[PDB]
RNA sequence: UUUUA
């Protein structure tokens, strides 16, 4: 894979899916079809019409994602919601 | 014994066909194939649309697989 | 490629292509491929006011993916041969 | 922590089932395949959207639209 | 397999199809192949909770297919 | 094939409804293509207005049609 | 020049990615590869809406869930040149 | 993992 995600272990990462949804967690594990399993997982809910996000969320806990529906991984260290740049 | 065997002998019957976008076909079955692309002949679309329904008819009508849900054969 | 040597028997006669975002395009067929893709001249597009966009295309190419129908006059040679190739195809493959 | 090996060591115990929709599947992990489509039973069903639920006695999912599996089932 | 196991099991009996649209089809199932293509017998449609057709025999293409349940 | 078309301008409508208009340079077997001189044109039934775009690689199963111009 | 042919000459350059719901990211493209799964660093990601901006230190985009992708013509110039 | 989800 061009995503070395040995540098990711044990550091929190966000996921998103196809569809919208977006999560949280730290990479645990992972395999060469980057389906991932992350730990203290949080799940940021959306609005059901606009499809936005809330700012609310779930726990999930110890979870296995499907490298399928991933569309975007990225590092939480560094990342900040930031004004129009 | 497999499913397409339900399309195979439906060859040259009218059959009737839901297709994704709230739209069904009903046409004679020309011709098929593994994606469930087909040819239609004498073919009637029933457009819904929300409520009311639009109907078309097409002398021949190439029908892509993709779009396809439900094939059913004549009774 | 039973849908392939259909299409490439009306090769120079006219069809309308009805796309998935609901478009119809009516023209000439110039060309098709083992995809399906389809090269259309001298084309007209139906209610043409509600795609300005297309006023000033000739020539087009549509990919295979996004055609929902493909319609065109009956002809019984046609449907004949077309019923035959597909039964030939069966009992071959 | 290889993620396939996490969910075959849930066969027996709960599971609970993530879609990209709106809509989560709970219940006991029976087995699953290559593409990690999965047979389920003793099954909740969940609309996410209406709160609508579901019991099914067994069933094989479709791998195609899951997000998530999480061993242990649902709270 | 697993999958292939459970749908062997439910050949010729009674299931519940859903679609990914969420349309149901409750019918003997007759048989499928490696694309979930399913041939269903006697075979009941619902939208919502509303009964919509019926067909005596239906070929559904097996990427709509969200799950096949034992009734 | 597409080659009929390189060097020449084109619009290209993409699926979800954009029109851009430029010089195709290059395309793929998937119709991935690559544009150049692309601007993206907005309209609002028969008027529009242009933004200057540069150069794009369309990723093929987004594109709709691709019309000589 | 084909077009992943480009993608692949545009590695260490800025480039914008919009996504198939609208999304836009904005940085300099680390890796890619034949599926157009993309790599990239210092990033400005974009809601559809143009409403919410977000820095990202890098990036991981599955190459298909990519809309298109906008290069500097200086980039197409200088790759048709070597 | 783009033209048969």
């Amino acid at each position: 894979s061009i995503l070395d995600l040995s540098r990711y272990q044990d550091q929190r990462i966000q996921a998103t899916f196809t569809g919208g949804r977006q999560i949280t967690g730290i990479l645990k594990g992972f395999d060469q079809l980057m389906n991932l399993v992350l730990d203290d997982v949080e799940e940021q809910l959306r609005n059901p019409e606009d499809g936005k996000l809330t700012g609310a969320i779930r726990k999930l806990g110890l979870v296995v994602v499907r490298g399928t529906t991933l569309v975007l991984i990225a590092p939480m260290d560094g990342s900040e919601e930031i004004p129009n740049p | 014994a497999e499913p397409l065997d339900l399309v195979r002998l439906s060859l040259d019957e009218i059959v009737y066909v839901k297709l994704r976008g709230d739209r069904e076909l009903n046409g004679r079955l020309h011709a098929y194939d593994e994606h469930l692309n087909m040819v239609l002949g004498d073919a009637e679309e029933i457009v819904t649309i929300f409520l009311k329904t639009i109907r078309k008819h097409y002398e021949m009508l190439f029908v892509r697989g993709d779009s396809v849900i439900l094939i059913a054969p004549p009774r | 490629m039973l849908f392939y040597s259909f299409f490439k028997t009306l090769i120079d006669t006219e069809v309308t292509v009805e796309l998935k975002n609901d478009m119809s395009i009516r023209g000439i067929l110039k060309s098709v491929d083992q995809f399906l893709n389809v090269k259309l001249e001298n084309i007209s597009v139906v209610d043409a006011s509600k795609y300005p966009h297309m006023a000033a295309v000739k020539d087009l190419f549509i990919r295979g993916s996004v055609v929902r129908y493909v319609h065109m006059s009956s002809a019984y040679v046609d449907t004949i041969l077309l019923a035959d190739a597909c039964r030939r195809d069966l009992a071959n493959n | 922590i290889l993620p396939l090996e996490l969910i075959d060591k849930c066969i027996g115990s709960n599971l609970w089932v993530i879609m990209k929709s709106e809509r989560e599947f709970a219940g006991t992990l029976v087995g699953f395949d290559d593409y990690v489509n999965i047979v389920l039973k003793d099954v909740t069903e969940y609309d996410t959207v209406t709160g609508v639920t579901e019991k099914h006695s067994e069933m094989l999912l479709n791998g195609n639209g899951m997000c998530m599996l999480i061993p242990g089932g649902k709270p | 397999s697993s999958p292939n196991e459970f749908l062997n099991k439910v050949i010729g009996k009674k299931v519940l199809i859903r679609l990914s649209s969420g349309v149901d089809y409750k019918g003997i199932l007759s048989c499928l192949d490696g694309y979930m293509n399913l041939a269903l017998e006697r075979t009941e449609e619902y939208v919502n909770g509303k009964k919509t057709n019926v067909y005596g025999d239906a070929f559904i293409r097996g990427n709509n297919v969200l799950y096949v349940s034992a009734l | 094939s597409l080659v009929d078309y390189v060097d020449r301008k084109v619009i290209v409508v993409l699926r979800d409804g954009k029109k851009l208009i430029g010089i195709l340079r290059s395309f793929d077997q998937f119709a991935n293509l690559m544009l150049q001189y692309t601007i993206e044109r907005i309209y609002v039934d028969d008027m529009y207005g242009d933004i200057d775009r540069g150069v794009y690689i369309v990723r093929g199963e987004n594109v709709v049609l691709l019309g000589e111009l | 020049m084909l077009p992943l042919t480009l993608l692949n000459a545009t590695q260490g350059r800025p480039i914008l990615v919009e996504l198939k719901n609208g999304e836009t990211f904005n940085g300099h493209l680390e890796n890619c590869d034949n599926y157009m799964n993309l790599t990239l660093r210092e990033v400005i990601r974009t809601m559809p809406d143009g409403d919410k901006f977000f820095r990202l230190p890098e990036c991981y985009i599955r190459g298909n869930n990519i809309k298109y992708l906008r290069i500097q013509d200086e980039v197409l110039s200088q790759v048709a040149k070597q």
